[PDB]
């Protein structure tokens, strides 16, 4: 099985700035990994995957980088409807495993 | 353009089983595949398993064998998800999934249904 | 210049000499234009990408539309979807007594009588119990779609059909054969009509295929992805037989105005299934360069071999047609090898059940009879490709099993060189 772990579920952040967000894994996950961002009340939708490669209509906000057993994503000068929850998928093999999300408020 | 779609659901008794449906329109139905994810507090997004639309052939989760049934429909476009033998932590939201990459290397899933509550009371 | 456009079909010089127009539109007004030019251009380095090309879904729809328009002004077997009232109170085998032998309706005929007592022979798969006691069974198909009589002028043989561009329009075909399919490729030969392409149906194997360059060699998506869907190509063809040993009795029962519909008489000669053989050395040593040449494509851990899993019958089996009969072979034991990391003698056979009932294709649409024929049955081709599917565990064994769950992935390994410009 394949475990991973986050940053802490609470990240302090403001306005038009940056947010560094990151997530560890165990075992070699290559670059097959995604990140996906959940909203409370909808279903949240893939914005970067392998690690580099943007999706259609995904802005360049978010700046995915990093290689090995640990990733990390850039949010360069936010506009407030990021300030919701992200989760990082890895799709290495076997049965997959999802992230505990950490939520973007404000102090 | 891709959608799917699927309904409502009710309240269910343990020991039993549940059946859940989705219907996708917009691509042609029979060249990617779906993949059944679980949303619920105090649990993770714990991954269920994959179906090819085309074909019978499916792919489980070791937690979940036994347990769970799938069944593909090619007339309706349909993708048809049993859960069986009900225990109470399974009190959760069910989504679909459209992956990409079909028949080829199945990377990140992209397009999500509604996601439907199902809660299980004696 | 890339684009997207609809191409058209051709033909060679043969024609239908039995003049079967239905089937013979695969050749009908198709232009046979047999004069086959190749040029050589120099220059040319571009990512192609055989997943994504355009003309497999343009091969894929005019197939499935030609099999389609070729039974619309065949029979319609509508009126025999009906109560089947199968006894088996005899048994000249064992095998027989599940809703084979005997098997009678109450039949509206030709005649203006209502209720005559009217039997067939049918296969104990093709057949459904229906819900209440064991006396009553129902066809398998007219449940989810509209079944059709096939015609005898729908008699079908692999022709090698041809490709060719409109004007203004070009095709080129990378003459790199090591290419896999995805990325840069090198000097372009450059043809207007490609080579010929049968369109035969298969799961898991491909028969009758197109050879390689000398050596095996294995094509797919770039590594960097986790690849699913594997095409292994091979240069040594091995010769493979598959044979039904039992003539058969075909009766009439007529059902149509005017026309007929054929049925299953009784079973003439010793009552096998049928069996197929492989030679062992050449399998041996096909899966042997399969392995060793699959195993710098992954150079870290073992590599496996395990039959399919369930969930209906085409994956189950190697599902081919010969003769006009669909044939439904086990093949489970030719994948149970297993590897390590870091010239015909004692032949292998293999079981094969056959088919009457298909359900075809296109479920928003109608559904095949294939009526029977009588005599021994023989049919040797040559198989050239494999379509295993690989996953990966939490061990260091990585599996594969026999697939591809498309049949898009059965043209892709021949059409995978060309694109439009
Ligand atoms: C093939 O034969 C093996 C032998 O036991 C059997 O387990 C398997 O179910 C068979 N598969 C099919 C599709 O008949």
């Amino acid at each position: 099985d394949i475990q991973m772990t986050q940053s802490p579920s609470s990240l302090s952040a403001s306005v038009g700035d940056t947010v560094t967000i990151t997530c560890r894994a165990s075992q070699d996950i290559n670059n097959h990994l995604s990140w996906y961002q959940q909203k409370p009340g909808r279903a949240p939708k893939a914005l970067i995957y392998s690690a580099s490669s943007l999706e259609t209509g995904v802005p360049s906000r978010f700046s995915g980088s990093g290689s090995g057993t640990d990733y990390t994503l850039t949010i360069s000068s936010l506009q407030p409807e990021d300030f919701a929850t992200y989760y990082c998928q890895h799709y290495s093999t076997s049965p997959y495993t999802f992230g505990r999300g950490t939520k973007v408020d404000i102090k | 353009q891709v959608h799917l779609e699927q309904s409502g659901a009710e309240v269910k008794e343990p020991g039993s089983s549940v059946r859940l449906s989705c219907e996708a329109s917009g691509y042609t139905f029979t060249d990617y595949y779906i993949h059944w994810v679980r949303q619920s507090p105090r649990q993770g997004l714990e991954w269920m398993g994959w179906i090819n639309p085309y074909y019978g052939n499916t792919h489980y989760a070791e937690k979940f064998q036994g347990r769970v049934a799938m069944t593909r429909d090619r007339s309706t476009t349909t993708a048809y998800m049993d859960l069986s033998s009900l225990t109470s932590e399974d009190t959760a939201v069910y989504y679909c999934a459209r992956d990409e990459g079909g028949s080829g290397s199945y990377s990140y899933f992209d397009s999500w249904g509604q996601g439907v509550l199902v809660t299980v009371s004696s | 210049k890339e684009a997207k456009t609809t191409l058209f079909c051709a033909s060679d010089a043969k024609a239908y000499e039995k003049k079967v127009h239905n089937v013979w539109a695969t050749h009908a007004c198709v232009p046979t234009d047999p004069n086959p030019q190749e040029m050589v251009l120099k220059n040319v380095t571009e990512n192609f990408n055989m997943w994504k090309n355009d003309m497999v879904d343009q091969m894929h729809e005019d197939v499935i539309s030609l099999w389609d328009q070729s039974l619309k002004p065949c029979v319609k077997l509508t009126p025999l979807c009906v109560t089947l009232n199968c006894t088996n109170a005899t048994a000249s085998n064992s095998s027989i007594i599940e809703g084979m032998k005997n098997c009678s309706f109450n039949i509206t005929t030709e005649l203006r009588d209502k209720r005559e007592k009217k039997n067939a022979l049918f296969y104990k798969l093709d057949i459904v119990q229906l819900d209440g006691n064991s006396s009553q069974y129902r066809l398998i198909n007219c449940n989810t779609s509209v079944i059709t009589q096939a015609c005898p002028k729908v008699s079908f043989d692999p022709i090698p059909i041809h490709y060719c561009a409109p004007a203004g329009y070009a095709i080129l075909k990378c003459n790199n054969k090591t290419f896999t399919g995805t990325g840069p490729c090198n000097n372009v030969s450059t043809v207007q009509c490609t080579h010929g392409i049968k369109p035969v149906v298969s799961t898991q194997l491909l028969l009758n295929g197109s050879l390689a360059e000398g050596e095996i060699i294995i094509r797919s998506e770039n590594i960097t992805n986790n690849v699913k869907t594997i095409i292994v190509h091979l240069n040594e063809s091995v010769k493979i037989e598959c044979t039904r040993p039992n003539n058969k009795t075909r009766t009439s029962i007529r059902i149509g105005p005017g026309q007929w519909f054929y049925a299953t008489g009784q079973v003439i000669g010793d009552i096998r299934e049928a069996y197929c053989n492989i030679n062992e050395s050449k399998w041996n040593e096909t899966l042997q360069r399969v392995s060793k040449k699959l195993k710098e494509y992954f150079p870290h851990k073992n590599i496996t071999f395990q039959p399919s899993s369930g969930g209906d019958l085409e994956i189950t089996t190697h599902s081919f047609n010969c003769g006009g009969e669909f044939f439904y072979c086990n093949t489970s034991s030719l994948f149970n090898r297993t590897y390590m990391a870091n010239n015909s003698t004692r032949t292998i056979t293999i079981h094969c059940r056959i088919k009457q009932i298909i359900n075809m294709w296109q479920e928003v649409g109608r559904a095949m009879y294939a009526p029977p024929i009588a005599g021994n049955i023989t049919c040797i081709s040559n198989i050239t490709g494999l379509l295993l599917t690989r996953d990966g565990g939490k061990n260091n064994t990585e599996t594969f099993r026999p697939g591809g769950g498309n049949m898009k992935d059965n043209w892709r390994s021949e059409l995978y060189k060309y694109k439009v410009v």
